[PDB]
């Protein structure tokens, strides 16, 4: 157990636990789940009307200075109602400790921007909406950030296709360059690696 | 004018088909026996409606709601398409 | 009920009425575009462009969908107006290096297996 | 039996079972895993024509299909006619009917002869297997009559097999005395038996009788010998003298036919007129062959210049007979329906594209309906399936086995003409192993099947 | 059809079109546009180069990968032309000089390769031959550039039986001499005109539209022995053409009448130099004559197009000879000149 | 071992040649065609054949970690020679 | 606060698909079937849904295989069937459902190897 395992630290378990039951007592109108995993990361699963209190509590109470915000992201999940699940990275100097919030939207309703509560987050959100279709209501400048200028679609999508819809090429008779529809040379081949065996018991899910 | 096939279809639990069902039961062989040339389908519906069509020359063919009915307006409608009228 | 909350306009008619406005601004905006970018087509091409990329979604009739049509709209103009845009984007609503595709059966039975 | 086609960079590399647990179980036979090769072998790819020296000479779709709908367009009413093969797509089947009744033609046939006489086409519970594969289980006792279930239905067979070795069933056999996997009762081979069966005064009719949950399966391929009309009314007369001793048991349908040709149901289903006498009797002007490789009409049963048109997708006896040849698509390369010999309609997925110029089978069809001038009313595989369902909604059902029982209006519609047997052993086409491996088109193509051929024939 | 050469694909970049083109003078104006349009459905182009490689680079992004392939020839040698086409089942011929040159005179340029060409090309079993002459090809004409082009299309017709026949009209595009020539007088700052251009009536032509003329009788089966005139939509007077071309470059227009001899003598100056001429004897005949009218010859309508009005393609060629204070001006604020239609 | 097909291309050790009517070939010409002339089938034929006096051998293919992976080979057959499945090396009993 | 929209959901003028991969496509979900080379049922748990296929063929340089059409790698997953048919509506998608195949418990028995008048007794072990 020693030698290539990586060891496990119950004190910092307990800080964490403990201060999420100090965070959903202090604000239970828009939290709805508090989980601490087993490697020492504290998650906050909030309603999506509580993003601008809930971060404003974590930046601004004395007890929990969360000063930074490392990361704003979202994921892609279709099988779920709310497809796209915003998630918050803070960081507080003051008690070196990190905390993660998360919510949950679907593609057409929208999320308050959170840039009166973080300038880093006037960017992050822009590149979501520039990659999963995520709007966000009072932006004071949302537009598309990573992708090409006229480029139709939100790359980040579990249904949008690895080498996209349209592909670019010089035509000489135009004099300029051109998009026409995707025809690659080679496939892409498709490995399926799974194995049929189950390989952690633990995660095991009830067959209903 | 010159019919070419029969096509009844019928479903097997919907109560609609039931009068359907009584003259397939009762008074088919007979309808078999006085056209032994002509083809006379019997399929299976789901269970929207019981329906029969009937296929003329040159592939013009029409079809007739049969829901509901009993099995003497079966065999009446039948007779109807098989003679010169309706 | 639907618990479903909007985006900009509550019901139909403010839809259709943004709608109006970014027809307006599009409108307005064509012919700087085409002096601005030196393109080759007319102003009436450019108009009726953009008459043709309004009407291509014309069936929605959910206000949510439309209020995010216009918004992405505000963008594209947006983005024409600061001449982000180059050339080849202004082109790329016309496809002029594209081989018209055959919609009849026919033809496409000759072409290939595709539909 | 349900498979998966594993392909590789648009090549098909190998078939696997998949697993269904009322048709094969977990298991293919070894001509359903080791024929794909034949699909890489004699491919037609290109349309053909004939020349001035009257050679086949590739063309282009335009001409071959200009050239078709030019002599149909000449010839309506009895003079076309159709003839279906036996891995034909009820896509095409329907499609095929469709446009040759628009030039008022019925003549539409396939390869495999089965009895017109009383109920024929109309009742569909006349020519399935109504017990189903999943329930020879629940029987006791099966007779088996002029049919080697072995090679011509090895899944069945091994249904069987495993029913009588868990359920202790009852086997007896009317036919040649073949090598069933399992021991059976050799009643013997002499048509007649099935009569004396029919009488009573046979031991195994009292076995039948007191027997509960019986079972009668008659085999297509005995259907073919010029008196399978009789020998179908005495197995019905058999099936019935059963339900009657014993009485209506409830839903057991002791009446079945064991089929080999996976195309035939589902023409049956689109009423497609079994057996190929309609073809003899008025010989047509105009013959579409459609897949038809097995040899039932030859250009001396026709008139002199018959223009005969064959689309498939192999290179076979059927081939270079014809005036213009349409290359259509394997059943790899397309999505189609096909009706079980339970009647339990299943659909196809495209594994790989067809080759060369290759096309879809109702494709073709409705193209040349198109450049005949009788357009055809669809362009979608969507808008084809609609109209199967419009002939017969049994085949867009993509799972369902349930039926209704009409076995006795077949019965009785049976009896009205009793043309005589006749005094010849009923002998099974496939009577040993090295008959088992090529049997259709796309099998005699195949190298490996050769190789089986010549392992079995000559061991060492 | 030789399997290998089966179409496959949605007719793009990577799709195959089975046809394999040995396309001569690909290296000129016409023959960009040609090579351009084959590469596009993923045709197999041979590209048979007599100048610097460096002038064929422009080629090079116009197909995908192994689909170009440049292999150098020499007109007047045999072997490399049989070289050149021995693999390809159709063979575009687009060699010409506008100019008379001290190795190759007209007859070499517009008669002896084009024949030696289809000659080879019908011993090595070539299916399709396209072949391109002039409109006004005329064996009485005063130029000998059309007398060769007459000269040299019977010859093709007599060694390829079945070559298609293109005779095309003052083609125009961005990199024709057409509109340019017309455009680039202005630096004399007088426009000398023969009969101030109004005895000469011209019927321009588009280049995408002959080039799309050339591509679509390489797939059409019917046109293996016809002779097609390729020509405009639009007659116009020369003088109205000049005044037009100068109206679209905004420049100030100062035509005046030049007598025939004294033009010829102008021609005949600007031919000594050792590099290209900027005009020619040949080119004052060619560009002071009448276009030629063939209703009994099929055209672009027959091919499946419609021809580009002047009107609509003339800013994008005479937009660069504008000046900076009119360099943005529009296309439909000109007022087209008026056509002569008959 | 190379062969020469009869449009005068050199045929590789995988056998792949183009057809006389294959246009492909075009891609040759001012050029050259890449071939491997050290034909692996032929190399291992000319191999001799061990003899051992054991039913089971082991092949490693020579240099210990260098080689591949160790491989037990049987040789109860007689009429036989048992064969490396990644050497291609072949091994026998001592007969006669 | 709530407009109380009452029309069928559909996104597909939003997701920048080109109409040709919408009207035409035909997706399919289904659970896999198990990989009969091997006895694991990991891989038959969750929903799958999937493109048609389309033509694929050999490019001129290399013998490669090139393809067309853009959604030919893409493959879904989902827990359930009603959740892959609804992403498949407000796709735009037409399907094709096929339910799951569980195999159905059997009777398994050592002792019937065994047996004195059965013939389930086997010759062998
Ligand atoms: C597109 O192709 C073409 C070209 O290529 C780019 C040309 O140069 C070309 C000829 C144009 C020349 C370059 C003319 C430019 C220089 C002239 C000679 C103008 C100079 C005139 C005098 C020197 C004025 C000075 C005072 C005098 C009195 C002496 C033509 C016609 C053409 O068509
Ligand atoms: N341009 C026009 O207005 C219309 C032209 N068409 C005809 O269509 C043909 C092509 O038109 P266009 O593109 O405009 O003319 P270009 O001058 O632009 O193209 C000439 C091509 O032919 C090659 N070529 C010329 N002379 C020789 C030679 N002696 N030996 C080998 N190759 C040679 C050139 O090679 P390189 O550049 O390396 O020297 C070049 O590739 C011509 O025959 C022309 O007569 C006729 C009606 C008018
Ligand atoms: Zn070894």
């Amino acid at each position: 157990t020693r030698p290539t395992i990586r060891p496990r630290n119950d004190v910092v378990h307990k800080q964490l636990s403990a201060f999420g039951q100090y965070v959903a007592e202090i604000l239970p109108k828009y939290v709805q789940q508090v989980q601490v995993s087993c490697f020492n990361e504290l998650e906050i699963f909030i309603h999506p009307d509580g993003v601008i209190p809930v971060l404003t509590f974590l930046r601004d109470h004395t007890n929990a200075q969360f000063k930074s915000l490392a990361d704003l992201t979202a994921v892609d999940v279709p099988t779920r109602q709310n497809r796209f699940e915003i998630v918050y990275n803070l960081l507080s100097l003051r008690f070196n400790s990190r905390i993660r919030v998360k919510t949950y939207t679907d593609e057409l309703t929208p999320i308050e921007s959170s840039v009166t509560v973080y300038k880093a987050a006037n960017w992050y959100e822009r590149e979501i909406w520039d990659m999963f279709g995520v709007f966000f209501a009072n932006h004071p400048d949302l537009r598309r950030i990573l992708t090409d200028y006229g480029f139709e679609g939100h790359p980040f999508r579990k249904d949008f296709p690895l080498s996209g819809y349209v592909e670019l090429r010089y035509d000489d008779e135009v004099k300029r360059v051109v998009a026409e529809p995707v025809e690659l040379a080679q496939e892409f081949r498709k490995f399926d690696l799974n194995s049929p065996w189950e390989a952690f018991p633990a995660y095991r899910q009830p067959p209903e | 004018l010159g019919l070419r096939e029969i096509r009844i279809h019928l479903c097997q639990r919907s109560p609609g088909s039931q009068g359907v069902r009584d003259f397939i039961e009762k008074r088919y062989v007979e309808l078999k026996k006085a056209n032994p040339d002509l083809p006379i389908l019997i399929r299976e519906c789901s269970d929207v409606q019981p329906k029969l069509w009937a296929r003329y020359a040159f592939g013009q063919e029409k079809n007739v709601s049969l829901n509901n009915f009993s099995a003497d307006q079966v065999t009446r409608t039948l007779e109807n398409v098989l003679s010169g009228k309706a | 009920g639907t618990s479903v909350k909007p985006i900009f306009s509550r019901d139909m008619n403010e839809a259709k009425r943004r709608v109006r406005e970014l027809y307006r601004a599009w409108y307005r905006e064509v012919p700087n575009t085409v002096h601005l970018f030196q393109l080759d087509i007319s102003v009436k091409q450019g108009r009726d462009k953009v008459r043709e990329m309004f009407m291509k979604n014309a069936h929605v009739t959910d206000p949510r969908v439309v209020d995010l049509l216009v918004i992405k709209g505000k963008m594209e103009l947006e983005e024409t107006i600061n001449v982000w845009k180059q050339r080849t984007h202004i082109m790329r609503f016309f496809h002029e290096t594209e081989a018209p595709r055959p919609t009849d059966f026919l033809s496409k039975f000759y072409v290939g297996h595709d539909p | 039996s349900n498979i998966v086609v594993s392909t590789r960079t648009g090549e098909v590399m190998r078939i696997l079972p998949r697993m269904h647990e009322d048709i094969n179980e977990e298991w293919i036979s070894d001509k359903t895993r080791f024929a794909y090769d034949g699909l890489k072998r004699q491919r037609l790819t290109q349309p053909m024509i004939r020349n001035e020296k009257g050679l086949l000479t590739y063309t282009t779709w335009e001409d071959a299909l200009s050239r078709v709908a030019g002599m149909l367009q000449s010839f309506q009413g009895n003079d076309v006619a159709a003839i279906a093969g036996g891995l034909v797509d009820a896509e095409a089947l329907v499609a095929l009917k469709d446009l040759l009744n628009r030039v008022d033609s019925d003549s539409l046939c396939t390869e495999e002869v089965f009895p017109t006489a009383g109920a024929g086409t109309d009742l569909r519970s006349n020519y399935l297997l109504n017990t189903t594969i999943a329930g020879v289980e629940e029987a006791d006792v099966i007779l088996l009559v002029g049919t080697n279930p072995r090679f011509e239905a090895p899944l069945f067979n091994a249904r069987i097999r495993k029913s009588w070795l868990h359920n202790d069933l009852k086997v007896a056999l009317i036919g040649s005395p073949v090598d069933l996997t399992y021991r059976y009762d050799h009643l013997g081979d002499s048509p007649k038996i099935l009569q004396d069966i029919a009488s009573g005064n046979h031991p195994f009719s009292q076995i039948l009788k007191e027997a509960k949950k019986p079972m009668v399966v008659l085999g297509s391929s005995a259907l073919q010998r010029s008196d399978g009309t009789a020998i179908l009314a005495a197995v019905s007369n058999i099936a019935q003298n059963i339900r009657l001793s014993s009485g209506v048991t409830g839903d057991w349908k002791v009446m079945n036919i064991l089929h080999r040709i996976a195309s035939q149901v589902a023409a049956l289903d689109l009423g497609y007129k079994p057996g190929v006498e309609a073809i003899r009797k008025n010989p047509p002007k105009v013959l579409f062959l459609l897949g038809a490789d097995g040899g039932c009409i030859t250009r001396q049963d026709l008139p002199k210049d018959c223009f005969i048109i064959y689309q498939g997708h192999h290179g076979d006896v059927g081939a270079p007979m014809a005036d213009v040849i349409l290359p259509g698509a394997a059943y790899t390369e397309k999505s189609a329906t096909y009706v079980n010999t339970e009647g339990r309609a299943q659909q196809t997925k495209v594994a790989v594209t067809p080759p060369g110029l290759a096309r879809e089978d109702w494709k073709i069809i409705r193209a040349l309906s198109e450049i005949a001038g009788m357009t055809l009313p669809y362009d979608t595989l969507d808008q084809v399936r609609s109209r199967l369902e419009e002939v017969s909604p049994n085949l867009v059902r993509y799972d369902d086995v349930e039926g209704a029982n009409y076995f006795q209006q077949a019965n009785e519609l049976s009896k009205l003409v009793n043309q005589q047997l006749l005094a010849d052993p009923l002998v099974p086409p496939q009577l040993t192993i090295k008959d088992f491996y090529m049997t259709d088109s796309i099998s005699r193509a195949s190298q490996t099947m050769a190789k089986c051929v010549k392992a079995v024939t000559e061991g060492i | 059809l030789h399997h290998a050469l089966i179409p496959h694909g949605k007719g793009g970049r990577s799709s195959v079109s089975g046809i394999v083109a040995t396309v001569f003078g690909a290296t000129g104006f016409l023959g960009r546009y040609v090579v351009n349009h084959l590469g596009r459905m993923g045709s197999q182009v041979i590209v048979p180069y007599r100048c610097e490689p460096y002038d064929t680079m422009h080629l090079r992004p116009m197909g995908d990968l192994g689909q170009i392939i440049f292999m150098e020839w020499n007109g007047k040698d045999k072997d490399s032309i049989r070289k050149v086409v021995e693999h390809s089942n159709v063979v575009i011929n687009l060699v010409g000089r506008e100019w008379e040159t001290k190795n190759f005179d007209f007859e070499d340029v517009f008669v002896k390769i084009p024949h030696a060409i289809a000659q080879v090309s019908k011993e090595a079993g070539v299916e399709k031959l396209i072949h391109i002459s002039h409109l006004n090809a005329d064996i009485k004409s005063p130029s000998r550039y059309l007398r060769s082009k007459a000269v040299g299309e019977k010859e093709v017709r007599a060694a390829f039986p079945e070559a298609t026949i293109i005779k095309p009209s003052d083609i125009f595009g961005r990199e024709d001499r057409f509109l340019n020539y017309f455009a680039s007088m202005r630096w004399f700052g007088g426009v000398p005109l023969i009969s101030l251009g109004k005895e000469t009536v011209k019927q321009p032509v588009y280049i995408v539209d002959v080039s799309k003329g050339i591509i679509n009788a390489i797939k059409d089966p019917d046109a293996k022995g016809k002779t097609f005139a390729f020509v405009g939509p639009n007659r116009y007077l020369l003088f109205d053409l000049v005044q037009y071309i100068f109206a679209v470059a905004y420049r100030p227009f100062l035509p005046y009448p030049l007598p025939h001899f004294a033009y010829r003598w102008v021609g005949r100056l600007f031919e000594v130099s050792p590099f290209e001429p900027w005009t020619t004897r040949d080119k004052v005949e060619r560009v002071h004559m009448s276009d030629m009218t063939l209703p009994h010859l099929p055209g672009l309508e027959d091919l499946g197009i419609q021809a580009t009005p002047l009107e609509l393609k003339a800013i994008e060629v005479l937009r660069r000879h504008r000046t900076y204070r009119w360099l943005t001006s529009e296309m439909e604020d000109v007022k087209p000149a008026k056509t002569v239609n008959i | 071992g190379v062969r020469t097909s009869p449009t005068g291309e050199k045929v590789t050790h995988t056998g792949q040649a183009y057809d006389d009517g294959d246009y492909r070939r075009v891609r040759f010409s001012d050029r050259q065609k890449e071939v491997n002339e050290n034909f692996a089938i032929d190399l291992i034929a000319e191999q001799p054949v061990s003899e051992v006096g054991s039913r089971v051998i082991s092949c490693d293919g020579g240099g210990g970690a260098l080689g591949h992976p160790r491989v037990y080979i049987n040789l109860d057959k007689e009429t036989k020679t048992g064969t490396c499945g990644y050497c291609g090396l072949q091994f026998r009993q001592p007969h006669h | 606060q709530l407009i109380a929209v009452d029309e069928k959901l559909d996104i597909t003028t939003l997701t920048g698909v080109p109409e040709e991969h919408i009207k035409t496509r035909k997706v399919r979900i289904f659970v896999p079937a198990r990989n009969n080379m091997q006895s694991g049922v990991n891989n038959t748990k969750k929903w799958k849904m999937e493109f048609d296929t389309r033509e694929r063929w050999e490019n001129p340089l290399m013998g490669w295989s090139s393809t067309a059409d853009p959604l030919s790698n893409l493959v879904l997953t989902f827990s359930t069937k009603e959740d892959a048919v609804a992403f498949a509506e407000k796709n735009g998608w037409s399907f094709d459902v096929e339910e799951r195949k569980v195999p159905k418990p059997k009777s398994k028995s050592y002792g019937a190897n065994f047996s004195w008048n059965k013939r389930t007794r086997v010759s062998t072990k």
